[PDB]
């Protein structure tokens, strides 16, 4: 008799004791055991006092508690189990990061993942926070999977890899990271304190420094500049359009997006001698392969600028 | 107030501004939803961004503060495989 735990959330559990020998499928229906489908395999030692997970067919009670563990409805739900089984690309490392083999168009999350692994997050959730120390081994398997069936993201498509590291970050606790923004038009003048994801993405330029010095936007009247007074983040992502192939200042890790249309991400890191990647490949830094998209900062900043009145 | 009609402003990456009617109660996703009207382009391929905020589907005008004639931008999500 092997004693094992049954659960929708991983946070309400029943025991319930189980045969040796048993298809876990024949008693429980589908289920998964630390991240593994599970339901055709046999009740063995090796899952004493494990956790199972089931997931089809939920009450209104289970869906509303797994929407406060996981974020997800039943639909999410059924698909990060789905995703689970289908997303199991090599991970590939390389010094201190991993990469995935190119597969089913993921470039994007290659990208994301290459660029979540400069950053120090923690998570509301348990369930993310676990995925996380798991993806912080080198076992990336369970947090992508929660992202892409949180994302609503389509398997097998190319997408976009803001959406993916976005996905995250609104999962973590972000609640200290602030920047304070003042926007100067001639129709009229705005400030705003940008808490969390807000703080730490910011989207119209590649370049902190433009955050800095203020930069234009396009507006009604005859200009929009934005421009930082405060920040204190503990990581800054600035992106855009794909446009530019210049590199900005100061820039950590970056995403480019090569294609007229459905495309291709690469990644770079500044590092010491500043590594290329493509899938789980590596190679010596000899330009842009497309244009930036993503470009991730870490050092100094927390600051204080001028108001421009 | 609420429910009184305004005119905002949406610009795209092909030099062109949209004009919509909306209320500052409308959502996120109401917004997106004209957008499609008037511009065929799906709600979930649409990524609205006020002066780098990008805006949650969930949430309306009036809670991030947009107000009459204010502009907004509208980029699509990119599709890397
Ligand atoms: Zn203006």
């Amino acid at each position: 008799k092997i004693d094992v735990l049954l659960t929708v959330d991983g946070v309400n559990f029943k025991s319930i004791s189980l045969t040796v020998g048993e298809v876990f499928g024949k008693i429980l229906g589908n289920v998964f055991c630390d991240g593994i489908d599970v339901t055709k395999l046999k009740c063995s030692d090796f899952y004493a006092d494990k956790i199972l997970y089931q997931y089809e067919n939920l009450s209104l009670a289970d869906i509303s508690a797994v929407q406060s563990s996981f974020g997800f409805d039943q639909q999410q739900l059924l698909a990060y189990y789905n995703f689970l089984t289908v997303c199991k690309w090599s991970v590939v490392v390389n010094g201190p990061f991993f990469s995935f083999e190119q597969s089913h168009n993921n470039s994007y999350v290659n990208v994301a993942c290459l660029m979540l692994q400069h950053i120090n997050l923690k998570f509301n959730k348990w369930q993310w926070q676990e995925a996380w120390y798991e993806f912080r081994a080198g076992r990336p398997h369970r947090l992508v999977a929660l992202v892409l069936a949180k994302g609503h993201f389509k398997f097998d498509e190319p997408s976009d890899a803001t959406d993916f590291i976005r996905v995250v970050l609104k999962q973590a606790d972000l609640s200290g990271a602030i920047c304070e923004l003042e926007l100067i038009c001639d129709c009229g003048i705005k400030q705003e304190s940008r808490v969390g994801v807000d703080a730490v993405m910011h989207f119209g330029t590649l370049a902190k420094t433009d955050l800095f010095n203020g930069y234009k936007i396009g507006c009604n009247c005859a200009g929009r500049i934005v421009h930082c007074t405060k920040l204190n983040v503990p990581f800054l992502i600035c992106s855009n359009t794909p446009l530019s192939k210049d590199l900005p200042d100061d820039v950590v890790a970056a995403n480019m997006f090569m294609g007229v249309g459905v495309g291709h991400y690469t990644h770079l890191k500044c590092g010491s001698p500043y590594q290329h990647y493509d899938a789980c490949s590596v190679k010596k830094y000899t330009g842009v392969s497309g244009c930036l998209t993503d470009c991730l900062y870490l050092k100094n900043l927390t600051q204080t600028f001028t108001s421009m009145l | 107030g609420a429910m009184d009609p305004m005119q905002i402003f949406v610009k795209t990456l092909t030099g062109k501004t949209i004009t919509l009617e909306v209320e500052p109660s409308d959502t996120i996703e109401n917004v997106k939803a004209k957008i499609q009207d008037k511009e065929g382009i799906p709600p979930d391929q649409q990524r609205l961004i006020f002066a780098g905020k990008q805006l949650e589907d969930g949430r309306t005008l009036s809670d991030y503060n947009i107000q009459k004639e204010s502009t907004l931008h509208l980029v699509l999500r990119l599709r890397g495989g």
